[PDB]
């Protein structure tokens, strides 16, 4: 806005990456209808849903800061904004963070506030229970005048997710540390990572996310969101379409699953002049990714089920997010050679695999050496 | 050069470069049998990776320091099997330059590498001038100094003792250069394996199978038993 | 003043019932430190007494593997908190003990009644749980021995629980000089110091 | 008659005062001595890994329960596992000879009788 | 007693070239079962060809055990207690640190899967279930025999 | 049975026209050896030969490139199979 | 009654001499009796379940095609049907150039052992413990052991004595805690609610204006004379769901099997007093009352 | 005679809707979860022993949002796990809360705030 | 068998016993 | 036996006569900050565990960083 602040310093590598919104415990927000449920109460059996996951479960994203402690597990730096209440809890989040080697100079403390707490009020409009926000959390409060600055002049990722839309003190909040991260060079991600309001219609949620979209350099989607964000109808019938006399290859007729490649014309609607890279995921099978010069897709894998009892999708996303991260700051050219980018998105596809195999995100988000070992023990040398 | 290395057995290719020679060219694939055709595609194995030992590592910190030359950046398979073989020698030389040394700088400066907390100056001539300027020789300074030590920094210095002689290569090694014995981080975490030693299992965590009726109250609520 | 000398150079107290002691000896001739070394600490682990309870008087008990009513714990996990008793004295001879107390309360180390010549060393410890206003009168036996051993309490005199030494030269070969260092562990009931005065 | 978990049956044949044991290079003697020999021809190195991982957990205070066939995951992972947490207990606790690089899981230990050390390094564990 | 030999994992030597055999058998193993699915070799020459390439690289990794032994590695534990004669005998060493090879069902014929690891490397799962016949056998036949 | 194999890295040579085309029972195509054929490897140091004794299965061709260790040559109750 | 292992594999036993390929997942390969029964006297696996034929059955993991409900993908194979399934134990841990499906991994079909591409498998082997036995599945590292060390290892630890003071093992396998809730050695709720008493002979819960008191064992005596006793592991005040711990039994620490101490111990030979298979103790183990155990003898 | 597993009942919209508008003496705590999302397991395990430490002094129930997924949604539920404490004084604004909160945080909001 | 074994192993030769290409106390009894 | 007690009398012989407190939490300037986090300094108990002396030799810190983090210390 005006001019910088610090002290300028040969800024130690790893380069510093900066993580915005709310940090929490868990709390998977892509929430859609599963039409598969287990017993309500014997919880024992929801592991099998672990295991045969609905498809916008199959890597869940999480809070901005399961990708901060994500990306300092696998070597990187990284330092979270945001606020937390004065309240026992807050520290307990901040502790957390404080223990994964995570910067928490950029968390500010509202000491007249209770953490992860909103106050609402049930109303009962046209004979429907109703609820709307009187107080919104200190984690959905940070202020423009809060912002620490010598944090987005130093990193140069900065990183948020759609949660923060769904606050009207944040959006605003948000675009400002957009523009000192810009003004500083640093490029701008945006992991969508859709709460459950925003599932409710394509054309709202187009609207809602398009100022951020645009303002946005590298861009990580599911292959649900991506769909739902395009035309969810004409994919659906894409995939149940069934040649009635002869299949019109031979791959066609082993009726395997299905890994379509959107092509860089059905995505025209969403490419901008200032984007670098696309990734859509599928879970930690499929990464295909998308730059103004080309496009491609690399096959990962998962197996769960080699660990059916500690086997947990929560948090992979978000592995595969600090993976990708981990690897544009230290390798550059990714944003124009194809065949180093694949190379490096291997790393991330190890990352979420190992992610999967453990109770709990933060418990289960795997160091650099184990992901390295995993993506050499997977892929043939060649692949590496 | 050559034939002076090997005649001393000073460090040295196998073979002699100057008396090496290509393999020609051999059948294309075109000319093969298909049995004896390479896969168009490269084939996963589980054996594609080199297994690490003990010998990889410890040929490795070698190379940097000098002591031995090796055919390229990482050991061979034929390297480390001949490291096998003469490792005991090398170590003791390594033995022997830790007793040079100790005589040479006498015991304070040698010793003072596992006493973080002593700051003066442990030199030879340093020594002999605070026993002019105080009267407390090198032994009456020598016990000072191991009186700031801590229990700690004495167990790792146990690697001098006369009778256990660690390999000092064994005792400087950093911790990412020692990982490299068993290849590094396992990729299954060690977290799922840990418990608490005090732990109380709780039985009705999503592992346990529903808890047991008691099998009278089942056939009394099955209305099968009348009281 | 002396040419050679021994201090210690730590002196640790872990708790009321772990003390830690490191000492120091140079220089010494080769040979001397391995010499010193096995014999102290065939010493210190093996010929250092101490004293415990050997034996407890129960009054109104059948046998030691019954209840008393008003006490959390069995009579035979009385005996095991009297046998973690930690006790110092430096006379020989069977002493005798009292515990005589009216509940309810914590039974500690601290309520023994001992005689003038032996003395108990952590007031914490923990001998039983009363919990209703009952009498409770248990006589106790002492005795100072070495090795290890109404109800007989199964009595482990040796007050040393570990020892440790290392041997380092001292420098160039003018005589091939050596220094003895001497690591001791012992219960409380007496120090590392003592311990290694004792042997 | 004792056993292990892994067909290493025994029987004890003569109990020593502590001070007769080997001990340990933190001093602490050891409380049974098994023969080698036993291992190699009833081809059970279950023991090994056991009694290894039982140290390190003992001093790192850690108990771990491993289900069976890790091999699944990668090639070699029980002695990734126990490897890994030897180093960190030695790290952890400043116990050099608990991970020596040289042969791990081996240390030398001393005779009791006589505070001279064995030749080789032995296997020590939990 | 004064010596003190032990038991180590370290000290559960496979010979150098192990990986590459292994690696080479596994190549030959695929080129064959895709051309027996071209129908270019018969289900009798698949079968042949899985025993009886695994059977030479077991027999050669033991054939190699003892000069690897001898020539870097004489004072290894394992070896002196076979080599010496005081315990062991060389099929007992090739269990632990060569490869088990291939097992027979109990009507005589041998099972079309090789045991390609060794007890140090840790057997998978499959390859325990079929190992689990030579020890149901092993114990039979000494009962008969001793009968 | 045993099994000759290759002592060096190196080409093997020799002369396709003294050996008898055959199938192994692998399913393999080799070759048959009446004679004593004459094998050459040329290594990166040196050219050695190995002698191929009569009644041998050779399973190289000539000109192929060859391992060390690798298997080069062979020298040499009614069971129903279902598919 | 020796131990709470022997009370629970005890009603798991199989009376009828060789494996066959049918057993797998139903009747483990490795627990056997040692004599002339041998292959006559087995055990039941540890995922086994009877049929309605009286056939032995075992669950799999159903690999479906895209097109079908599925809701649950675990299903319950007679030996009939498992012939004529492809059945992998393999995992998905491997990518060439080529696609995940074309990879290959070792199945059993019709009997025998193949390697089929991952595209060709109809079901997966997925549980750790499916294809052995109660003893055979406390062995840590079991998969380095010869597989006749497994047999003479679930015989012996049915012949361990509880002992007066219980160590949990640092090494274990994860079904200690199965064995001790299935064993009934412990006390465990019948019912939700809170700790009002605890004391050496009862425990007193109470919970929804129920109050319950719960009888605790001591210095029972068992078949073989071993001593039977409970200790409460719960205090005043705690809060209890239905089916958790309330005491520990004999030879169980905090709801697991403790069938024995850890110890420090040196592979070593001294002197020939452990030749063979014997061993050499130390002194502390006897004054430390490390193996103490009681035995209860009843003369009538 | 035997007594039930499970004290967390899991009510509809339209009971859930009776229940708030009804007379309530105790704090209401809802619970909104699935069967698919794994933090629901760690969740429901807390809830359970909360129901055990208020037995008639707290009512706790849970809603699944695979059935009642438009309720969800208007209720502001942002992801799962969501807690709902609902006082029984029609006054006070009811507390939302986000994420595997601490039981001893649940029993502060419930003791200070209901 | 062992003990006998590892007493009369004698010296180790040759490039065993010296680093490099060589181009011991005597006892009265 | 002498050459033994000889050995064992020297022994009588006798002399004449924060954890849970991290550097992000003070309001600490970036250029100190960035200081701190160079020398694997995370909490105010290896903050503390590090002498004025030892503070110094770091690259790029100097005197008055030293001042300013005692006056923020005081203030806590």
């Amino acid at each position: 806005v005006d001019y910088d602040d610090g002290i300028d310093f040969p800024y130690d590598d790893p380069p510093l990456v900066c993580c915005f919104g709310a940090v929490q415990k868990e709390f998977v927000p892509v929430v859609r209808v599963h039409d598969n449920p287990m017993h309500p109460d014997i919880y024992s059996q929801w592991k099998m849903l672990q295991w045969d996951p609905p498809e916008f479960g199959r890597a869940p994203g999480g809070p901005p800061s399961n990708v901060a402690i994500s990306h300092v597990r696998l070597g990187g730096r990284a330092a979270f904004m945001g606020k937390v209440g004065g309240d026992d809890y807050g520290e307990e989040l901040v502790l957390m963070m404080n223990k994964e080697r995570v910067q928490t100079r950029g968390v500010k403390f509202d000491e007249g506030a209770s953490t992860a707490c909103t106050r609402v009020k049930i109303k009962f409009e046209d004979g429907k229970m109703k609820a709307e926000t009187v107080k919104e959390p200190p984690e959905d409060s940070l202020l423009a005048s809060e912002l620490n600055l010598a944090v987005l002049k130093e990193a140069r990722i900065f990183h948020f997710n759609s949660e923060v839309l769904t606050s009207p003190t944040m959006e605003s909040t948000l675009f400002k540390a957009i523009q000192w991260s810009k003004k500083f060079g640093g490029l701008i991600f945006f992991d969508l990572n859709l709460p459950l309001p925003l599932w409710r219609s394509r054309n709202e949620t187009r609207k809602l996310i398009k100022k951020s979209w645009d303002e946005a350099n590298i861009i990580e989607v599911s292959q649900q969101e991506l769909e739902f964000l395009l035309d969810e109808e004409y994919y659906e019938r894409r995939r149940n379409y069934t040649p009635q006399y002869f299949a019109e290859d031979f791959e066609q007729t082993k009726n395997r699953r299905d890994y379509y490649h959107y092509t860089p014309e059905e995505i025209k609607p969403l490419w901008h002049d200032d984007l670098k890279l696309l990734v859509v995921t599928d879970g930690t099978l499929r990464l295909h990714y998308y730059t103004p010069k080309f496009d491609g897709v690399v096959v990962g894998t998962e197996d769960v089920l080699i660990t059916p009892f500690t086997c947990d999708r929560t948090g992979s996303g978000d592995a595969v997010v600090a993976g990708i991260m981990r690897k544009l700051t230290t390798c550059p050219e990714m944003f124009e050679d194809q065949d180093v980018l694949e190379r490096q998105l291997r790393f991330a596809v190890a990352a979420g695999i190992i992610s999967q195999w453990t109770i709990g995100a933060v418990r289960g988000f795997p160091t650099e050496s184990a992901t390295q070992n995993l993506k050499e023990q997977v892929y043939v040398p060649s692949m590496w | 050069g050559f034939e002076l290395d090997k005649k001393l057995g000073r460090p040295h290719p196998f073979i002699d470069p100057t008396k090496k020679k290509q393999i020609e060219t051999t059948l294309t694939s075109d000319e093969s049998w298909w049995n004896w055709r390479k896969p168009e595609k490269e084939q996963w194995s589980r054996w594609q990776r080199r297994r690490p030992d003990v010998e990889t590592v410890f040929l490795k910190a070698m190379a940097e320091t000098g002591q031995v030359k090796l055919y390229g950046k990482e050991p061979t398979l034929t390297e480390t099997s001949l490291y096998r073989a003469r490792r005991h020698l090398f170590k003791e030389e390594r033995l022997q330059a830790e007793r040079e040394r100790l005589a040479k700088e006498g015991p304070m400066a040698f010793y003072s590498e596992w006493v973080k907390a002593w700051k003066r100056d442990t030199s030879r001539e340093a020594v002999q001038k605070h026993f002019e300027e105080t009267g407390e020789d090198e032994n009456t300074q020598l016990i000072e100094m191991f009186s700031h030590q801590t229990d700690r920094e004495y167990r790792i210095m146990m690697g001098t003792d006369v009778r256990i002689k660690r390999d000092p290569l064994a005792m400087r090694m950093k911790e990412d250069q020692i990982k490299q014995i068993w290849g590094g981080d396992p990729v299954y975490p060690t977290i799922n394996y840990i418990q608490a030693p005090d732990a109380v299992m709780d039985f009705r965590g999503p592992d346990f199978h529903e808890p047991t009726p008691n099998m009278l109250s089942y056939l009394k609520e099955n209305c099968k038993v009348i009281s | 003043t002396r040419t050679l000398q021994w201090k210690c150079v730590e002196s640790r107290r872990d708790s009321k019932r772990l003390y830690y002691g490191r000492f120091i000896l140079s220089p010494l001739m080769k040979g001397q430190a391995d010499t010193i070394g096995i014999a102290m600490r065939r010493a210190l682990l093996g010929e250092i007494e101490g004293t415990c309870i050997t034996r407890a008087k129960f009054e109104n008990i059948p046998h030691d593997y019954s209840n008393i009513v008003g006490i959390q714990e069995s009579v035979h996990e009385i005996l095991m908190n009297l046998n973690e008793i930690v006790l110092k004295s430096n006379l020989y001879g069977t002493r005798n003990a009292l515990i005589c107390v009216q509940g309810p309360g914590y039974i500690t180390a601290r309520d023994i009644i001992l005689p003038p010549s032996v003395e108990i060393v952590d007031n914490t410890q923990h001998i039983a749980t009363l919990t209703e206003p009952i009498n409770l009168c248990i006589g106790l036996k002492i005795e100072r021995n070495r090795g290890y051993s109404s109800y007989p309490i199964d009595a482990v005199f040796m007050p040393v629980q570990n020892a440790n030494h290392s041997i380092h030269s001292y420098g160039n070969g003018n005589e091939k000089q050596e220094i003895l260092f001497i690591e001791i562990w012992t219960n409380g009931s007496l120090t590392p110091k003592e311990a290694l005065h004792e042997a | 008659k004792v056993a292990g978990r892994h067909g290493n049956k025994g029987i004890i044949s003569k109990i020593l005062p502590r001070q007769d044991m080997p001990y340990l290079q933190d001093g602490r003697p050891v409380d049974m001595v098994f023969n080698p020999l036993g291992v190699p021809s009833r081809m059970n190195v279950g023991q090994i890994f056991e009694c290894s991982l039982g140290l390190a957990g003992s001093l790192l205070d850690r108990h771990y329960r491993i289900a069976p066939f890790d091999e699944r995951y990668e090639q070699e992972a029980s002695r990734k596992l126990v490897f890994s947490e030897l180093y960190e207990a030695s790290k952890q606790t400043a116990n050099p000879w608990v991970f020596e690089p040289e042969y791990p899981g081996k240390s030398r230990i001393f005779d009791g009788r006589t505070g001279d050390p064995f030749e080789q390094p032995v296997i020590i564990g939990k | 007693t004064a010596t003190s030999i032990s038991l180590g994992i370290d000290d559960l030597l496979t010979i150098p070239s192990k990986g590459w055999l292994v690696q080479d058998a596994e190549q030959q193993s695929l080129i064959l079962e895709k051309h027996h699915h071209y129908g270019n070799v018969h289900a009798v020459e698949k079968l042949r060809q899985s025993i009886e390439i695994w059977y030479a690289t077991s027999e050669y990794l033991r054939q190699e055990m003892n000069p690897n032994f001898r020539m870097t590695d004489p004072f290894n534990p394992v070896h002196m207690m076979s080599f010496s004669g005081a315990r062991g005998n060389a099929s007992q060493v090739h269990q632990l640190v060569g490869m088990r090879g291939l097992m027979s069902d109990p009507q005589g014929q041998m099972i079309d899967l090789p045991i390609q690891s060794n007890l140090r490397e840790g057997l998978s799962l499959t390859e325990y279930i079929i190992s689990c016949y030579g020890a149901r056998k092993g114990v039979v036949d000494t009962a008969v025999r001793t009968s | 049975a045993e099994h000759v194999r290759a002592p060096y890295n190196g080409k093997i040579k020799f002369n396709e026209d003294l050996v008898h085309p055959t199938r192994t029972r692998h399913g393999h195509p080799a070759f048959l050896c009446y004679i004593d054929l004459s094998v050459i490897i040329e290594s990166e140091d040196i050219i050695h030969s190995v002698t191929i004794p009569p009644k041998s299965f050779l399973l190289v061709q000539n000109d192929q490139y060859v391992e060390s260790e690798q298997v080069i040559a062979e020298i040499r109750e009614r069971v129903r199979k279902y598919i | 009654r020796t131990n709470p292992l022997t009370q629970i594999v005890h009603g798991r036993k199989l009376s009828y001499r060789d494996i066959h390929p049918s057993h797998y997942g139903r009747i483990c390969p490795i627990d056997t009796s040692e004599g002339i029964n041998v292959g006559l006297i087995g055990s039941l696996s540890i995922h086994a379940r009877i049929g309605d034929w009286g056939s032995l059955e075992s669950p799999f993991y159903e690999l479906v095609e895209k097109s079908k409900k599925a809701q649950i993908r675990m299903l319950f194979l007679s030996p009939s049907q498992d012939e004529y399934y492809m059945i992998a134990a393999g995992n998905s841990l491997a990518l060439n150039r080529g696609i995940q499906e074309e990879q290959v991994v070792p199945a059993r079909y019709r009997q025998e052992f193949l390697t089929i591409a991952w595209e060709e498998v109809h079901l997966r082997s997925i549980f750790p413990f499916q294809y052995f036995s109660i003893g055979a599945s406390l062995i840590p590292f079991i998969e380095h052991n010869d597989a006749n060390r497994a047999l003479m290892s679930s015989n012996m630890q049915r012949q361990a004595v509880p002992l007066s003071r219980s160590e949990k093992c640092i090494v274990g396998t994860g079904l200690e805690r199965q064995v001790a809730l299935d064993s009934g050695v412990p006390a465990i709720a019948e019912h939700e609610g809170k700790i009002l008493y605890t004391d050496t002979e009862k425990i007193i819960l109470s919970g929804n204006e129920n109050t319950l008191s719960i009888p605790l064992i001591m210095y029972q005596r068992s078949n073989k004379n071993t001593c039977m006793h409970q200790k409460p592991q719960v205090r005043r005040g705690k809060c209890i769901k239905k089916g958790q711990i309330l005491a520990d039994g004999a030879a169980t620490v905090g709801g697991e099997l403790a069938l024995g101490k850890n110890v420090l111990v040196a592979y070593m030979p001294w002197e020939g007093y452990n030749f063979e298979d014997a061993v050499l103790i130390s002194e502390c183990l006897v004054y430390g009352d490390i193996y103490t155990s009681f035995h209860i003898r009843k003369y009538e | 005679f035997v007594r039930e597993d499970y004290l967390v009942r899991k009510l509809s919209a339209q009971e859930l809707q009776d229940l708030v508008k009804g007379e309530r003496k105790v704090p209401l705590i809802v619970d909104f979860y699935a069967t698919w999302c794994g933090p629901c397991i760690l969740m429901a395990q807390e809830l359970e022993m909360l129901a055990v430490e208020y037995e008639s002094n707290a009512m706790i129930v849970k809603v699944d949002t695979d059935d009642e997924y438009e309720f969800a949604r208007d209720m502001q539920v942002r992801g799962l796990p969501t807690l709902f404490f609902i006082s029984p004084d029609p006054s006070k604004d009811a507390i939302r809360t986000e994420g595997l909160i601490p039981l001893q945080m649940m029993r502060d909001i419930i003791d200070n705030d209901m | 068998l062992i003990g006998l074994y590892v007493l009369t192993s004698g010296t180790r030769r040759g490039i065993c016993a010296n680093r490099y290409n060589p181009c011991e106390p005597f006892f009265c009894n | 036996s002498r050459n033994l007690i000889n050995l064992f009398i020297p022994f009588l012989h006798v002399e004449e006569e924060f954890q849970y407190i991290f550097i992000d939490q003070l309001e600490l300037p970036p250029r100190i900050y960035n200081c701190l986090k160079k020398s694997n300094i995370h909490t105010l108990l290896d903050l503390l565990n590090n002498s004025q002396e030892d503070l110094i030799k770091m690259e790029h810190f100097h005197i008055e960083d030293v001042k300013k983090l005692l006056d923020i210390l005081e203030k806590k």
